[PDB]
DNA sequence: AAGGGAAAATAAACAATACATAACAAAACATATAAAAACCA
């Protein structure tokens, strides 16, 4: 529609790492914090399956929905046409 | 009244931490939250306060070098009697066993034993404990953080020495679980693109002008007597450009900038000239090649044998090929993105016998390469890794992405993209 | 879906099954079985010679091999090798893999006591030191005089405990030692799924077929099918009060008046009145308490009228009628 | 009789000699080649584990041994006035 | 060569089964101390 550096595959992972620990995403079925000690200790011994599928297929879900992004992102930014569908 | 320090971008936050901390215990609030993500220098700006305040006494603990709460109590009780030995050496002591404690009663049992012999002091002195990294404890839960809040009130309140806390944690979803306790919080904001570069220049000038990789390149080239300021400029021209060609890749980190500098620095040093010391813009034009690549990745043609190669190429087929379609399209007469489905045994050899170049019948080495592929973790069990041999209910699945399959298809001259049809 | 089912079969009791089974397995194909056993007997010097090379010998084939291994290991080989080295003969340590109670700790505690305790190996006993303790056994055994001192047998190597993966790698390090000969048998059709090129490097397996089509007498014992409930509550009624027989007889009649499913069942109120009609049930509590005894041994079901129905088939209840109730 | 109890122990050539002079003689050539690669693998780790003096000196040295069979044993130098210990972590001991 | 028409494919609603993990139990692995029991002496 017009000069923007499209990045590779091998680098977005480094950006994808901070996004999940900025809690903008969640894992699909992940009980976050156990209530007491012995319920957490029962979750530590349990070997998991989501790590056994690779990094690029852990089914990440959403914390902040699309429609709310339009209200916070200003219209001066170029991606404002992408907030709405 | 306290002697505040001064730092670069914590001008509001130095005031509040000078506000919420005094040497007097009565003015000192009990519990405190320093919150922010990694990449704000909270461990920096806290100790930077403490070096400017030699009047108070700080005991520094580190939860991240511990693993659990049961040593964490042993971490606390060992250190306070260690500290109070080095603060009041005239006071005699029945030294207790810090190995003895393992339960949250036993701490306040022992702190009832510790502080009573120290009752003869002259004024109410406070004593600040510091926990650094409370969210990344690797056995945390809901009912640990409140367990450490009320520890002050179980202590006798009239003792000459009062223990108070400061908690360092991150992941602010965690703090939203405990806002109803209303303990005073000092949040630490993230950074902006200028103040990342502004922090980074005043912290990395002390090494990158004094590195021998510069100092070699000084005497290796015809050294004009360039000043330290001339060394300061090229260092500053380096930092003001490296954050400009990489900020979108790294975000507002500081740690991820502190090492990418130390990877691209000597490769930048070799591409300087004697003349480009005065010529910075053309120097970037000569050293361009590193500024558009990441250089953090230290695509294999895989080691496995030929029959094991076709063993892999049949296992990728049941990422899309369901049993309703496969036996029709593979007669002897799109989920490329999606997560892979679940195998069973002998559906492999159902597809393996078909796609192999009657030419083969012995399957001893074919059974060899299966558990060879199981040790490579390229095809793994759905269940635990124990009973998968004897055919009970065991489902199998690949763990290799599409591209490594695509190269290994052509590596054995086999065509796979025909049989994937949306 | 009109399917013929194992419930609709002429069933056979305990003593009737096992005796006529014992008749076949000792008289069906007796002459050709020892006729096979004499044919394979000439292979026995060939096994003796290869086994000096420390080769882990593995026997596959259809049928049970348990009798054949115990003849080949005990009587033939173990005194033959002791005579050929020059006194008690070579110790045989079998491992019953069909027995699921085999662990890794207990059998290896036998092994280090079967092998030489020349040093204080209990000092290295510390917390999994099993691979640690056998590693100190291996490198010492690399510089010893080459002679077999032990032959071990592992029957049914695909057994329920031996096929566990931490036990399998334990046997892998044993096989690289030259002093011990490893003669084992498996029965699974997916037995070579158990080993990669790492373990077979430690194993150097060779293979031989033995197919005598044996009945596996001992190996059938731990296994079970529906021969081994309609048969469960068949014995409890033989020891109860005499009134429970009658109140089950009145139960079984109108529950078979109409497979034995829910729909043929009876309501609780009328059945109370029916068992009040023959001067049997006083009230609901005296009915239900000796009906909880039929409930506690899962001899009757209830679903919703308030329908109590027997979960046995149409054919089974008339068998329960004419035999045990009458 | 006893077969349901698990693991009960019990205590019950002109041609071939010309094989015997050939077999072991071959096997002396085998294992001497086996210790050659055993001395090879033990050497190339040992020099490379040392003499690597980096400038930052706040980083561990890592070594990726590609293609290795997960059984490669290592010896260490004595290197007095400092103890040098070896720790092995199995994936069985990684819960 | 045309064409019938049965095999194969698609879709959709519904039922039945498998799967991932939570919660826990139990056995192996580990230490501690007062009471018994040998045991020199
Ligand atoms: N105002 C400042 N002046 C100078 N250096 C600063 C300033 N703020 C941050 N830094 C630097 O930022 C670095 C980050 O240190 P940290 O405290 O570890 O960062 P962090 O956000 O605390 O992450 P952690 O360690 O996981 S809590 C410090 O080592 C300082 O060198």
């Amino acid at each position: 529609r017009i000069t923007i550096k499209l990045w590779l595959k091998k680098d977005v992972k480094n950006v994808w790492e901070n996004l999940v620990q900025l809690d903008f995403f969640t894992e699909k079925s992940a009980v976050g914090l156990r209530d007491n000690a012995t319920a957490a200790f029962y979750a530590s011994n349990y070997q998991f399956q989501g790590t056994m599928i690779p990094f690029d297929l852990r089914s990440y879900q959403m914390q902040i929905i699309l429609q709310e992004l339009r209200r916070i992102i200003p219209k001066s930014n170029m991606y404002y046409s992408w907030t709405q569908l | 009244n306290v002697t505040t320090p001064e730092v670069a971008f914590r001008e509001y936050q130095t005031n509040c931490l000078a506000s919420y901390i005094s040497a007097d215990p009565d003015i000192t609030p009990s519990n405190l939250i320093l919150q922010g993500y990694s990449g704000t220098g909270k461990t920096y700006t806290l100790k930077k306060y403490f070096n400017a305040n030699p009047n108070l006494h700080a005991v520094w603990l580190e939860p991240v070098e511990l693993v659990s709460w049961k040593p964490l109590l042993q971490a606390i009780a060992r250190t306070v009697q260690y500290k109070l030995k080095t603060l009041y050496p005239n006071i005699p002591t029945t030294d207790y066993d810090p190995l003895q404690v393992e339960e949250p009663f036993l701490l306040v049992k022992t702190l009832h034993n510790i502080f009573v012999q120290y009752e003869s002091l002259q004024e109410k002195t406070c004593l600040f404990l510091i926990l650094d990294g409370f969210d990344s404890l690797q056995d945390l839960d809901a009912a640990l953080f409140n367990k450490y809040i009320k520890l002050n009130e179980l202590l006798p309140k009239d003792s000459k020495i009062n223990i108070k806390f400061i908690y360092t944690m991150l992941e602010t979803s965690f703090l939203q679980r405990y806002s109803t306790h209303c303990i005073p919080t000092v949040m630490f904001p993230r950074y902006n693109v200028d103040e990342v570069s502004t922090i980074l220049v005043m912290s990395r000038c002390g090494e990158l002008m004094e590195d021998s990789c510069l100092r070699k390149r000084i005497i290796e080239e015809q050294i004009t007597d360039c000043t330290d300021d001339q060394f300061q400029n090229v260092a500053a021209n380096f930092i003001h450009l490296i954050v400009q060609a990489f900020h979108s890749y790294t975000g507002n980190d500081i740690f991820a900038l502190n090492d990418l500098i130390d990877f691209k620095w000597p490769k930048y040093v070799s591409r300087i000239t004697k003349e480009n010391i005065f010529e910075p813009l053309a120097l970037y034009k000569s050293a361009i090649k590193l500024f558009l690549s990441t250089d953090d990745n230290l695509s294999q043609t895989y080691d496995l044998s030929i029959i094991s190669k076709y063993l892999l190429i049949a296992s990728y087929i049941c990422s899309y090929l369901e049993p309703r379609y496969d036996a029709s399209i593979f007669s002897r007469k799109n989920p490329r993105y999606l997560q892979p489905s679940l195998f069973a045994i002998e559906r492999l050899l159902a597809i393996f016998q078909a796609i192999f170049p009657s030419l083969m019948k012995a399957n001893i080495e074919v059974f060899q390469n299966l558990s060879e592929l199981h040790t490579l973790k390229l095809i793994a069990t759905t269940m635990n890794k124990n009973i998968d041999y004897l055919s009970p209910k065991v489902r199998w699945k690949v763990n290799v992405p599409w591209e490594i399959i695509k190269e290994i298809s052509e590596s054995v001259h086999f065509n796979i993209s025909d049989y994937f049809s949306d | 879906k009109s399917r013929h089912t194992m419930s609709m079969a002429p069933d056979v009791t305990r003593e009737e099954f096992s005796l006529v089974s014992n008749f076949f397995n000792e008289n069906f194909q007796k002459r050709p079985r020892q006729k096979l056993f004499e044919i394979q007997k000439k292979m026995f010097p060939q096994y003796w010679f290869e086994l000096t090379q420390g080769f882990s010998l593995l026997f596959y084939g259809v049928g049970s091999k348990r009798n054949f291994l115990e003849e080949f290991a005990i009587d033939y080989l173990s005194p033959k090798i002791a005579y050929s080295q020059l006194v008690n003969s070579i110790p045989c340590l079998i491992l019953n893999g069909y027995n699921p109670s085999c662990n890794y700790r207990d059998v290896f505690k036998e092994i280090t006591d079967l092998l030489v305790p020349a040093e204080l190996t209990r000092s290295e006993t510390k917390g999994n030191h099993v691979i640690l303790q056998i590693q100190k056994m291996i490198d010492f055994y690399k510089n010893q005089p080459l002679d077999i001192k032990l032959i071990l047998v592992v029957h049914n190597l695909d057994g329920p405990s031996i096929r566990k993966n931490t036990f399998q790698t334990m046997l892998s390090f044993l096989s690289v030692i030259r002093q011990i000969a490893i003669v084992a048998s498996t029965d699974h059709i997916y037995a070579p799924l158990l080993w990669d090129n790492m373990k077979a490097q430690n194993y150097n397996f060779v293979f031989h077929d033995i197919s005598n089509f044996e009945p596996s007498t001992v190996e059938s014992t731990f296994q079970d099918v529906m021969k081994m409930g309609a048969e469960g509550a068949k014995y409890v009624l033989q020891s109860l009060t005499v009134n429970s027989k009658k109140m089950y007889k009145l139960l079984i009649e109108t529950q078979m008046q109409n497979r034995g499913t829910q729909r043929t069942g009876v309501e609780l109120k009328l059945f109370n009145h029916l068992c009040a009609a023959d001067f049997i049930a006083s009230n609901e509590i005296a009915l239900r308490s000796m009906l909880r005894e039929f409930i506690e041994h899962k001899m009757a079901n209830i679903t919703k009228m308030e329908i109590i129905w027997v979960p046995y088939t149409y054919a089974e209840l008339e068998k329960l009628l004419k035999t045990v109730l009458n | 009789a006893d077969a349901q109890r698990s693991h009960y122990t019990v205590y019950p050539e002109k041609r071939w000699e010309l094989y015997h002079q050939l077999h072991s003689h071959f096997h002396d050539q085998v294992d001497h080649i086996i210790d050659n690669i055993e001395a090879d693998l033990k050497a190339e780790i040992s020099d490379l584990l040392y003499s690597e003096t980096t400038q930052k000196r706040r980083c561990f040295n890592t070594i990726f041994l590609l293609g290795s069979d997960s059984t490669t044993k290592i010896e260490l130098k004595d290197e007095s006035s400092r103890y040098n210990v070896l720790i092995e972590l199995t994936p069985k001991e990684s819960p």
